[PDB]
DNA sequence: AAAAGAACGGAACGCCTGCTCTGAACCTGTGCC
């Protein structure tokens, strides 16, 4: 039954813009993943499905909102059960650092099209809150096993530092670039504010226990996030202050809001840091090296401006 | 042989140390019951070691208070591992002892919370799974000592039983499997336990009508399934068909509906119910106001299909 | 009898509240054997979210007066009574010194409410509801320890446990007063618990 | 000396948290009398951490973080809600006393990182809620100004990061 | 010397908002009516 409807769609998503009925694509979205619900859990066809929606999203453009949203949704669903796609995550976050420009306003990228789902005109939340909900339940799960994890665990701890350094190296990519202001900038913040608490617990459980393969996870952490987070975090000031100026041209309610996550990253660095310093003396090694004095800003008001 | 010896032991644990005497006949118990799997006589002895210990735990109720403390401490390190039949059963039978029985209940009922949570997250994604194969299930040790008690023992019926109204009220998604849980394990013991079910059956009548303003949908249908399994155990409870009319007409969410439906065998076997129904139709059919006249209706509905109409 | 009949009836919406005003007007002026007929009767008619003011009113005007046992099956008849009678008590008690039917009614909703402590906990372990008052009630009131016997391990034993000085002081009182009862079979199980707490338990308990 | 100066601090954080908060412009000119205790409170504590420079002892340090820590709090809570009204009448004085402030909170900034190199574990124990607290007071400044339409004006910039009287 | 003690250091569940996505016939503009 798939394939009767994968033909339908795929002609309706060929077709010209001016024959679109959006209604429709959305429906037969919507279908494929309530009949992908129930396939077998080990099938070929299972496979088979992946292989053809991955090439669709990777090769057409679902330039409708929901369209777009809809079929993301449904892609994750069966690559959840089967696999982790933190590749995926990476690999939609360089198409994004290719829309748009870096937060350092002297770099430029190749157009590096990898995915051809996500666009110049969906750099929207469209597809950067969906994955941050991904990198939420990526990490959601994790927290189950670290509780958990507080003869196999090797293993446990080889795959855990495989998915959390290749999830850290997808957040240093958007913060790397120009996200849009709305709350996917606040959702950013919030999931950057959770990482690094799970950071925490599992060397929180090893004080109670020195691999190379942790220092190399934070000397990756200290190189490619840290001064990255903290200078988006001077990013965002530059846009708040251009975004704030629409203000119909009591905004305590709005300027509290805008900025409420900020404070609460920086705290979640440092009590991650804290106990690290507490690690580095109970583990007779120096892992601060790599990283970096924790930065801070001050402020100054322009009396000659308030004329 | 065994018995005697063991509970040779017990004095001397009584005398000496518990720390480990405990864990260590526990697991012997296991063990013996794995070989034995693939033994009525066994299952006596069995009973008659856990009544020897059940009464020593009863006579010095503080002894006991370190199998908490054991017990959370395996469990905090294994993953749901420890929780055996023969660890419940001990637990259960001291609960009946009346002693500290609520801790008890509560680190019962965290434990199976937690092992559905557990289930379902290990279901929800295979990625867990292929590194946390330890997937330990609590459902299915609890509901196979149904059977592994069913061998007539001196208080694994009761414990079973408060374990299971213990664990209803705990349902109130983790409530669901908890609701399905107790209502198997009811029936399973409805459907073992034998000299057990008129008490069972009085005890969840009363039960029945105990939650008015709080959703009784489950009640009803595990009322039904022990009323279809033993059709004729409400007869045996009889003084109750004309008692369960008291505040029948107050709350109908298809409660009154699923109610008749259970009890209909009984209506057509037993003609003094259905006088004591045909009376109450009366009140309920007149009463003026319109708040629960809906019911009333709706039940007079049913039970003209309920009788027969033979002619 | 003509407010049984109009209870037992419907009326219109807006004559509801002058009615129900009339009710806990005349609710003083009942008599023994008459003011829990109305009470009863307005109790099982009054379901509004508005009347916590109106139980809270009802509460001040039967403090005085405190089977008997009726006004309790009539509360017990609404399931889900809790919410109301707890806000207005707490309301209330908050600033009233303390009333023996309050504490009657709040044992009443913990074994239906399953949650009634909560402000007994409060205004107890904050200068209110003195030891002297339960005492009281439960020398007069027996029918508190009628209404059912788990009241004592609902309340005391809990209340042992407390850390509050007062706390334990009022659940001390408690089990002595409930040692007081007549219920043979209760008493024993009073004495029962006491010396299971006694051998086990806190050293304070003991 | 430590002795004297946690005391010290301690009481002139109950001191400052005894002010009364800031009513929403309920007071025309007992803002007034109730604006200079806070600069002659800033300046105190401007002495204060003057003070830790020349003393490097740990319990210093360690009173000094927690108790800086409390103080700049007690200020977020309390006085920024009367100052946006004050704001109005008043504009060199709130400004001075923010000056003061602010050269009063650039120390611990330094004196933080200071702690972290060190690996001080005492020290390290309280520098994540001090930080917060900087933070949070950097961006409410931000969000008075912005309230009272002086949004232009504010502007954030990267605190040159030092040890205790030095530099890097 | 860098060990305790207990007073100092610290954690969990509960709350309804000030939130942003969603909503709605409109009123405008312009090829059509």
């Amino acid at each position: 039954q798939i394939r009767q409807f994968q033909r339908s769609l795929v002609n309706q998503l060929s077709s010209a813009e001016d024959d679109f009925n959006s209604k429709e694509t959305q429906l037969l979205i919507t279908i494929l993943s309530t009949l992908s619900k129930l396939l077998d859990p080990g099938s070929q066809q299972f496979l088979q499905f992946l292989t053809w929606t991955v090439k669709i999203c990777k090769e057409n453009a679902l330039e409708d909102l929901s369209c777009c949203k809809g079929l993301l949704t449904l892609l994750f669903s069966l690559h959840v059960l089967y696999k982790s796609p933190v590749s995926l995550l990476r690999e939609l976050a360089q198409d994004i650092h290719a829309c748009l420009g870096d937060i350092d306003q002297d770099v430029e990228i190749e157009s590096r099209s990898h995915f051809a789902i996500v666009n110049v005109k969906t750099a929207a939340p469209t597809v950067c809150l969906l994955v941050l909900g991904q990198a939420d339940k990526v990490l959601e799960e994790v927290d189950w096993l670290i509780k958990r994890l507080t003869n196999q665990t090797q293993a446990l701890e080889k795959g855990v530092i495989l998915q959390l350094g290749t999830l850290l190296t997808v957040f240093h990519e958007l913060v790397q670039t120009a996200l849009p202001a709305g709350s996917c900038v606040d959702s950013l913040l919030r999931s950057l504010s959770k990482t690094y608490a799970i950071l925490t617990s599992l060397i929180k459980h090893y004080i109670q226990a020195v691999p190379g393969r942790l220092e190399k996870l934070v000397k990756l952490s200290g190189s490619h996030l840290t001064p990255q987070c903290y200078s988006f975090i001077t990013y965002v000031q530059n846009i708040h202050s251009e975004s704030l100026s629409f203000a119909e041209e009591t905004v305590m309610a709005k300027v509290l809001r805008d900025t409420k996550p900020i404070p609460n990253l920086i705290f979640a660095i440092e009590q991650y840091e804290k106990f690290l310093i507490h690690l580095s003396k109970k583990s007779k090694v120096n892992l601060m090296q790599y990283m970096k004095l924790s930065t801070s800003r001050d402020f100054r008001i322009n009396a000659s401006m308030l004329d | 042989e065994i018995p005697p010896l063991v509970y040779q032991l017990l004095l001397l644990s009584a005398k000496g140390s518990k720390k480990t005497v405990l864990e260590g006949i526990i697991s012997f118990f296991n063990q013996l019951d794995k070989r034995q799997k693939e033994l009525d006589q066994l299952r006596h002895v069995e009973g008659t070691v856990i009544l020897h210990i059940v009464s020593a735990i009863n006579l010095d109720q503080d002894i006991g208070e370190e199998l908490i403390k054991h017990l959370k401490t395996e469990q905090q390190k294994d993953p749901g591992k420890a929780l055996c039949p023969f660890s419940v059963s001990l637990l259960l039978s001291t609960a009946v002892k009346h002693r500290l029985q609520e801790q008890i209940f509560d680190f019962l009922k965290t434990s199976i919370t937690r092992s559905c949570k557990d289930l379902q997250i290990l279901q929800a994604s295979k990625f867990l799974q292929d590194l946390c194969p330890q997937q330990y299930d609590v459902t299915a040790v609890i509901l196979e000592v149904v059977k592994n008690s069913a061998f007539g023992w001196d208080h694994v019926t009761q414990g079973l039983v408060d374990l299971g109204f213990s664990l209803m009220e705990s349902y109130e998604m983790p409530a669901q499997q908890a609701c399905k849980l107790g209502a198997s394990i009811l029936l399973e013991t409805f459907k073992v336990h034998e000299p057990i079910r008129s008490d069972i059956l009085e005890q969840v009548l009363n039960r029945v009508l105990t939650k008015a303003a709080s959703p009784v949908s489950h009640f009803i249908d595990l009322l039904s399934n022990i009323v279809v399994s033993a059709p004729l155990v409400l007869q045996n409870s009889s003084s109750r068909v004309t008692e369960t009319f008291d505040n029948l007409s107050f709350l109908p969410i298809d409660t009154v509906q699923g109610l008749l439906r259970a009890v209909q065998p009984l209506l057509k076997v037993s003609m003094s119910v259905r006088d004591s129904l045909i009376l109450v139709l009366q009140k309920a059919i007149f009463s003026r106001q319109l708040d629960a006249r809906k019911a009333a209706v709706a039940g007079f509905l049913l039970l003209l299909r309920n009788f027969k109409i033979l002619g | 009898p003509i407010l049984d009949a109009l209870s037992r009836l419907d009326l219109d919406a807006e004559l509801l509240a002058k009615v129900r005003q009339s009710a806990m007007t005349i609710v003083p002026s009942v008599k023994l054997e008459d003011l829990p007929v109305v009470i009863k009767f307005i109790l099982h008619n009054v379901k509004a979210a508005d009347a916590v003011e109106v139980i809270s009113d009802l509460r001040k005007s039967l403090d005085l007066s405190s089977l008997f046992d009726v006004i309790k099956l009539a509360v017990r008849f609404q399931k889900d009574v809790s919410e109301a009678w707890i806000k207005a008590i707490e309301n209330s008690t908050s600033v009233s010194d303390h009333k023996v039917l309050d504490l009657i009614v709040l044992l009443l909703i913990h074994s239906t409410r399953k949650q009634t402590e909560k402000v007994l906990r409060s205004k107890i372990r904050l200068g209110c509801m003195p030891e002297q008052l339960m005492q009281n009630a439960f020398q007069n009131h027996s029918m508190v320890i009628k209404d059912f016997f788990p009241s004592i391990l609902s309340l005391a034993q809990t209340f042992l446990h407390s850390a509050h000085p007062a706390v334990v002081s009022f659940g001390s009182c408690m089990y002595k007063q409930a040692f007081a009862v007549f219920d043979s079979y209760c008493q024993q199980e009073v004495v029962c618990a006491l010396v299971t707490h006694v051998c086990s338990g806190n050293e304070t308990e003991l | 000396f430590p002795v004297f100066f946690r005391v010290m601090m301690a009481q002139l954080e109950s001191s400052v948290k005894s002010i009364p908060a800031g009513k929403p412009s309920d007071s025309g000119e007992v803002q007034l009398e109730k604006l200079l205790k806070w600069n002659i409170a800033v300046r105190n504590f401007h002495i204060l951490i003057n003070l830790v420079k020349v003393f490097d002892s740990r319990p210093v340090l360690s009173i000094c973080l927690k108790y800086g820590r409390l103080f700049v709090e007690a200020f977020l809570k309390l006085a920024m809600p009367l100052l946006d009204h004050s704001f109005k009448k008043h504009r060199d004085d709130v400004q001075s006393l923010l000056k003061t402030l602010q050269l009063s909170t650039r120390q611990l900034h330094h004196m933080c990182g200071h702690s972290k190199i060190h690996q001080d574990l005492g020290l390290t124990n309280h520098v994540p809620l001090l930080k917060k607290s900087l933070e949070q007071f950097v961006y409410r400044v931000k969000a008075m100004l912005a309230f009272n339409h002086c949004q232009e004006a504010f502007w954030v910039g990267v605190l040159k990061n030092r040890d205790l009287q030095g530099e890097e």
